[PDB]
């Protein structure tokens, strides 16, 4: 059960770590949201050299 | 910017 | 016209 006990514990903090590492790439897809606004800023380039 | 050369 | 277009282009 110590063995058993060390297994099962590392497994959770490894989970851990991937539960933290996705919410620091949920925070990544939060840019490349921005990364959306900012090819919708070249659809108004293009639309504003359309415009002018 | 196809609209800029169309509506041109 | 332009000069305006290439700095929103940049």
């Amino acid at each position: 059960a110590k063995q058993e006990s060390t297994e099962y514990r590392r497994q959770v903090q490894s989970l851990t770590c991937e539960v933290d590492a996705l919410k620091g790439t949920n925070e990544s897809l939060e840019r490349q949201m921005r990364e959306m606004e900012e090819n919708f800023a070249v659809e108004a380039a293009n639309y504003q050299d359309t415009i002018g | 910017r196809l609209q800029d050369e169309i509506q041109n | 016209a332009n000069r305006n277009n290439d700095a929103l282009r940049q």
